[PDB]
């Protein structure tokens, strides 16, 4: 998010 | 040697004859170009790094050497550094279309998804006929929701797999992308079976025995050791979803180990999984992949769990070792590893009925009601009650929440109830009203704290991020995200690239039949919004009826749900962490399952939840369930109650009857390994 | 209020008035975004961020907004947030320049000179007349030596900052770069104040008294408390420099406390300065720059030291304040503060002659020998003694180094003195040659282990770093380099942008002059390297006259400049920390002092050496000395083994006897002060 | 340098 972070699913 | 080179396959072979190519002639460029290569393959980065310089210091215009030293520095994260060998390719040789698409990935990487575009594209012009390239272009336009020449786009990608698994090379649609496009489950599964090869052969050329498994209970008291492995004990989605389970395993028949892929990330997460499980071991210390499956085996583990599947900081390396005889698919990851190596999937009747075993490579293992878990009542208890404020009555405009709620209402002159508490137009209610107007960050009222929901991480960052549940009472509003008051708010939170042209199609069809209403989405990034927008005025709707807001703090995305009064789920791939964040506000969700796990996880939540009414067998149905939800006020009225008392009493949210079930599932799959089965269905 | 918006200067007023305009009227975009512009000026970051997005959520596309909330979170940090923002005010109005420029700074910060270039250019077709824009190029171009259209710009940034001076605005030109541009001292010495004024205007906003400061040594039980504050105690130049210094002082008359700036990194150098200070304390923990005076001032501090002027993480706020009654700048800036805060910097005769006390804001406060310091003799004593190998003889074709090379030595059948030991081309010698033609990583002699200097990173990292002296006997030699055994080299180790012009056209005659000859410069960063090519080649050189190396770690680094046979040292900006690493390696160094500070400390260290033939008057000379060190092959021999002998016999790289002039002259200052004297020149 | 990270002096 603005501001910091937002971790998500993501491929390797 | 141009030999060493065609050992493609046998990497050590190659490593040792480019070797002797430097023992008869040592001032060969390429010969260290290569075996720079093929030592980066081997993950020897710093080794790597020094060959690719001497080839550099030989043939200080060598464009090929620099490049692939970029991708070395970009493995050891030297990001910059990376940067400046693509870059320096690209000088050299300004056609080198290579140099181009691996600049593209670092501009992608950061986000800056235009100048990955820009980057892909130049390469596709230079070499027209470059799979990777196309691809990763093709995962960009999906994330920012570009879609023209769309369905050209996805029979491009499918011919390109069609060509590439005849073939017998590692696709470039990445297996964690597949779901995204219209593939067969063949080619899906197939994808995926071709990045499992490739963990045995990094782990093939280690020639290590089988390892050889416990076969009763005796050397561990009785207990079956459970490992637990991902890269996401940490603030991740992961973590948000079972970070209870670990401390919640029945010590008398369990002992939990788990396997950290990634270090310390300094969150109250990874603390509670390290003091929670009964041994927890940081494999990110560990990063030799026989080393660490030599651990997990001499802790006895008897079923190894993978989190992560083709997902960021997989290690699959460790169970292509097989240092365990049970190992089983769990939550991180939504889809087949399509590896021999993976014996089970934990998934459930709905996400994965038996009709379609074939999708997967691995033998179904039931859970009784979802798979899908969330640690939601433990990490937002402040949002299990409500109240309101009347401004005859909405349950979604202005809303407080607040662990210390109760005792607030408590103080004050006149409260009605209908359960929910209301609040009326005092003096109260516009003090309250006014901070949010002013952006002010909270004030006083009969002593309690009360916040304005938009400044939670000046009050508290730690309960921001969910870590801590917050100690003020929170206000939220429908005004602090420019909603409106007098209309229906259909929500979806997800990232963009879940939706494709169809989904926006049926949204924009439900929103023609509701013309009181707007859509909430999020700028997921922000690069897709004017996209979105641009596709819904050619669909033939106004610039307002689509809302967007910012990507928020976890606890105030989780809260903020409360506001809508209906969550559209994308068909495409659904909300899964992001399904159970709506569910917890109590917003009803709809949903048309798919034919691939991730298109069905929604339904699978609401199938747990009790809302049946919820899943659409087709489109038409879909737009009717939503036009009905925002048309049938109190049907919406009774439905939105339904969430609101099911997402307690059902099964969804409830961590320890889930680790029961999951219990009661490790010991079936034991139980029919003991007496020396081998995988089959669990139900 | 367009009010509140011209309030220029008085910040909390404005601020009062912006909350007065939402006061009256709450959905006012405009005001929100005012209101965020000024919250971010005070470093309130959360609360900016918070009204930037409430601007937006009323107007949505509000370009400006966006462009400063990039800003606000390039500042926290968030910089693909950064990134998102800047870009998305792009998209929303492609024509807006200052979006375009914030653009291009980030990627500058990347080291993506290239991207920043274009996006700098893009900003200056829409908006002609932008300053930042235009001096923020002027660095770009500079960083990566593209001279085009040199002198016009020099002239343009000229102009620019004679405009800005008059109208009292800050200047585009940041006073660490204007050492490199052609201004007037005046000019140099104003862009410096006024940075010193921004200083003061922050922290006279907090309307705190002046502090007030002992006038005797009796707290402190007679002791001097001494205060270094840097934001460079980790790996760093500074503590590469000076790391030595605080342990050193003489704890009978001095008590020192060390203010870090940064929080701790890790390294051995922070390590060492948070041992050995009397007392340390992390300033990168308190923010606010009130509380953290407030520190330093109940600490008794006598004298202050500021170690950063205008250099990264720099927070001249502290200052600003006066905690203290003296207050020097010493060694991590090269130029003065123009800040009325600052009395001394602590300088030398051949830096700082007493004709150009003018140049200077503060007063000249002199060491006895150069103010300039190195930790070598402790970081690297493994290069104080070398041999060689004989493949009729050379000091810097092949090289070793190593704590036990002695015992080495000793081992072997032959090895003749002439003091430098020599090892004849036996088995051993062509085992070593072997070793490095194959790029192999060590090998074994005798029991000793032989190690390619090459691979310092694969044998310990800590050593290549500078952080553990090696303890192994490493090789160095110029075929790892591709030099030239058979002809002189010519190095200069700074980064690119210290080179003009100029620089390169003196270089360019002395290698006319000197047919058989190469300069050796670094990747510094690579995309430099053509453009130096192209003008080499220009000025009628052909391509293999000039090599390029990558960038080294620390101790290859200094190792390496062992293989040249003289260092052309950069008139511009002169080698600083990089000529002490050249020095310490016994390789001359020939420079021309000018009238900077920055152009002039070479001069000094060459000095401080005894090695006054090696200092031009004028370019002439500069080519004559250096066309002489590369012909007179005795003359060359002479000046190497004077420098090799006086690293040690000089005062040069002395920390203890350093430490106890820097003590001599605290205590001049002292006493001048104890007895009611305001600051002046000390000599 | 390559593989790692080079500190310099730099401006604020
Ligand atoms: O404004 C938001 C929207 C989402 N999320 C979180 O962002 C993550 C999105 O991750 P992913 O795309 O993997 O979710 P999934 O695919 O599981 O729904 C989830 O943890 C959400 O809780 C958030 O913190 N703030
Ligand atoms: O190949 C190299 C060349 C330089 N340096 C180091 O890089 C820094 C360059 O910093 P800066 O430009 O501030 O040096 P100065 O201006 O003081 O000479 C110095 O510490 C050098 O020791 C390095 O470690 N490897
Ligand atoms: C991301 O986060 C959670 C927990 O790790 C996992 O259950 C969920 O399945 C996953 N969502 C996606 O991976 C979406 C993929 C389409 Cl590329
Ligand atoms: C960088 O490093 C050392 C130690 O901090 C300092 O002494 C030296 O003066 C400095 N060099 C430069 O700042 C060059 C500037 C031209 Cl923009």
């Amino acid at each position: 998010y603005p501001g910091g972070s937002t971790p998500v699913s993501s491929a390797n | 040697l141009a030999n060493i080179k065609r050992e493609q396959g046998n990497i050590e072979e190659a490593v040792r004859l480019y070797r002797k190519a430097l023992e008869v002639f040592p001032e060969f460029a390429a010969a260290h170009s290569n075996l720079a290569s093929v030592l980066q393959q081997q993950g020897k980065l710093q080794e790597a790094l020094m060959h690719y310089k001497e080839a550099i210091r030989i043939s200080p215009t060598f464009a090929d050497a620099y490049s692939n030293m970029g991708n070395t520095l970009k493995e050891m994260q030297d990001v910059q550094g990376a940067l400046q060998c693509y870059t320096r390719a690209i000088q050299i040789n300004p056609a080198f279309a290579d140099a181009h698409s691996n600049l593209a990935s670092i501009h992608k990487d950061s986000g800056n998804i235009p100048e990955a575009i820009a980057s892909y594209r130049t390469a596709l012009k230079l070499k027209p006929d470059f799979p990777d390239a196309y691809c990763n272009l093709a995962h960009c336009l999906q994330i920012v929701c570009d879609w023209t020449d769309y369905d050209e786009r996805m029979k491009k990608l499918v011919s390109i797999v069609a060509d590439q698994l005849e073939k017998n090379r590692l696709p470039s649609v990445h297996p964690h992308h597949s779901m995204l496009y219209p593939l067969s489950h063949g080619f899906r599964k197939a994808i995926a079976e071709r990045h499992g090869n490739l963990c045995l052969d990094k782990i093939n050329v280690l020639h290590k025995p089988p390892y050889e498994h416990p076969k009763d209970l005796k050397l561990s008291d009785g207990r079956l050791r459970v490992g637990y492995v991902s890269s996401d004990f940490g603030n991740h989605p992961t973590s948000h979803l079972m970070q209870s389970i670990p401390g919640m395993h029945n010590p008398d028949k369990f002992e939990v180990f788990c396997y950290a892929l990634s270090p310390d990330d300094g969150t109250n997460f990874r603390v509670k999984v390290m003091a929670e499980a009964n041994h927890f071991i940081d494999l990110s210390q560990i990063p030799c992949n026989g080393k660490a499956a030599d651990r997990i085996h001499q802790d006895g583990i008897h079923i190894l769990v993978n989190m992560n599947g083709y997902t960021k900081g997989a290690r699959n390396e460790l169970f292509a070792l097989r240092p365990a005889p049970i190992q089983a698919m769990w939550l991180g990851y939504p889809g087949t590893s399509g590896a021999l190596f993976m014996d089970y999937i934990i998934t459930d009747q709905e996400t994965s009925p038996a009709e379609v075993a074939e999708q997967y490579s691995e033998k179904l293992a039931y859970m009784p009601h979802t798979f899908f878990i969330g640690d939601h009542a433990n990490m937002f208890p402040h949002l299990k009650k409500k109240a309101v404020i009347d401004f005859h009555i909405y349950d979604n405009r202005i809303v407080l929440n607040g662990i210390d709620l109760k005792a607030f209402l408590d103080s004050l002159p006149d409260v009605k109830i209908v359960n929910m508490p209301v609040i009326p137009m005092n003096t109260i209610a516009e003090a309250v009203i006014e901070m949010i107007n002013r952006g002010q960050i909270q004030i006083t009222i009969n002593g309690f704290s009360i916040s304005n929901g938009l400044a939670t991480t000046q009050i508290n960052n730690k309960a921001a991020t969910g870590e801590e549940v917050p100690r003020t009472i929170i206000v939220t509003t429908r005004s602090q995200y420019g909603l409106p008051e007098d209309a229906i708010v259909y929500c979806n939170f997800n990232q963009l690239y879940k939706i494709d042209p169809s989904t926006l199609q049926m949204w924009a069809n439900i929103l023609k039949r509701v013309p009181n209403s707007v859509l909430w989405l999020l700028r997921f990034p922000a690069v897709g919004e004017p996209n979105i927008q641009q596709y819904a005025q050619n669909m033939g709707l106004p610039q307002n009826r689509i809302i967007f807001s910012p990507v928020a703090p976890k606890e105030e995305h989780v809260r903020r749900g409360q506001l809508a009064d209906v969550c559209l789920d994308t068909p495409l791939c659904n909300g899964h962490t992001t399904g159970m964040d709506v569910l917890w506000a109590g917003t009803p969700m709809v949903t048309m399952p798919g034919e691939t796990l991730a298109s069905r996880v929604a339904a699978s939540q609401l199938t747990c939840l009790g809302c049946l009414e919820l899943i659409a067998k087709n489109r038409q149905e879909y737009e009717d369930i939503a036009v009905k939800l925002g048309t049938d006020l109190e049907y919406l009225k009774k439905v939105r109650g339904k969430v609101w008392k099911q997402r307690i009493s059902s099964p969804l949210f409830n961590t320890k009857q889930y680790t029961m079930e999951l219990e009661r599932l490790y010991l079936q799959m034991w139980e029919h390994y003991a007496a020396g089965n081998k995988p089959d269905h669990m139900i």
